[PDB]
């Protein structure tokens, strides 16, 4: 019968418990979030270490010690997952790092892996593994053979 | 498609110990609300040394132990604008100032000089 009009039930979100966890403010948005038995506005929900959106790729936070955090941050505090590529050794909380392709350095380590010069800003370079080589050290390989 | 990416480091020149200098960074070319920036310095013969970080939103900012108490971040997002204030400068602050483009995850900077960095701006200060 195209008389036939359906009646559904709908169970909202009452708009009283519409009150964001990161400003204490009503959210009146079609779009927001739910995490950790609270919502929040897109922008309210933040890394405690970096401040980044925090499930904006996964779908997943990092809650441990009363601090929520995205999965880099919580691998730096917690995790033995936060290894530089160069020397070999733990990537400290609070750090500043620098990624060349895949992987990380500490900025100390950001350096020529044979003539063993600091990088500045616009060098060209090649990563072998995870040794990066200065332009001026692939032109110098290459004029000995062609 | 593609907008290219673009930032204008401003301020810095030469002044005295003790002196007092604004620095200004105008983008364009990327979403500058949604992304953390950052400044970072360099002398000739030394690497790249990290100043100072700022959220999209600011709620998270850090500075390098050198600089503590004597510079300070901050952003307009309206604007584009990057700022950092320097305070009791010394001669060690000496270098050329690139406003860096961070990776959206967790504190990182990345060496792709093209999209993610300036052309920098000097900052000298007299023996
Ligand atoms: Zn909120
Ligand atoms: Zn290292
Ligand atoms: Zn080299
Ligand atoms: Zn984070």
């Amino acid at each position: 019968d195209p008389s036939e009009e359906p009646v559904d039930e709908v169970l909202q979100i009452p708009p009283s418990l519409l009150t964001c966890g990161g400003c204490q403010q009503n959210i009146g948005d079609r779009y927001f979030l739910k995490a950790i038995d609270q919502y929040w506005h897109e922008d309210c929900l933040s890394c405690d270490l970096c401040g980044c959106r925090l499930g904006e790729v996964g779908r997943r936070l990092y809650y441990k010690l009363g601090r929520k955090l995205c999965r880099r941050d919580y691998l730096r505090l917690f995790g033995q997952d936060g290894l530089c590529a160069s020397c070999d050794k733990r990537i400290r909380a609070y750090e500043m790092t620098m990624r060349v392709k895949d992987k990380v350095y500490h900025l100390e380590c950001f350096k020529c892996a044979a003539c063993q010069k600091h990088f500045c800003v616009g060098d060209r370079y090649l990563l072998i593994n995870s040794d990066i080589v200065c332009e001026q050290d692939i032109y110098e390989w290459t004029k000995i053979n062609g | 498609s593609m907008a290219e990416v673009q930032l204008l480091e401003s301020g810095g020149g030469l002044v005295q110990p003790g002196g007092s200098l604004r620095l200004s960074c105008a983008a364009s070319g990327f979403s500058f609300s949604h992304s953390p920036m950052n400044w970072v310095r360099q002398a000739p013969g030394k690497g790249l040394e990290w100043v100072s970080y700022i959220s999209y939103n600011s709620s998270s900012i850090y500075y390098a132990d050198s600089v503590k108490g004597r510079f300070t971040i901050s952003r307009d997002n309206s604007k584009n604008t990057l700022y950092l204030q320097m305070n009791s400068l010394r001669a060690e602050d000496t270098a050329v100032y690139y406003c860096a483009r961070g990776l959206t995850e967790s504190l990182e900077l990345t060496a792709d000089w093209f999209d993610y960095w300036g052309q920098g701006t000097l900052v000298t200060v007299s023996s």
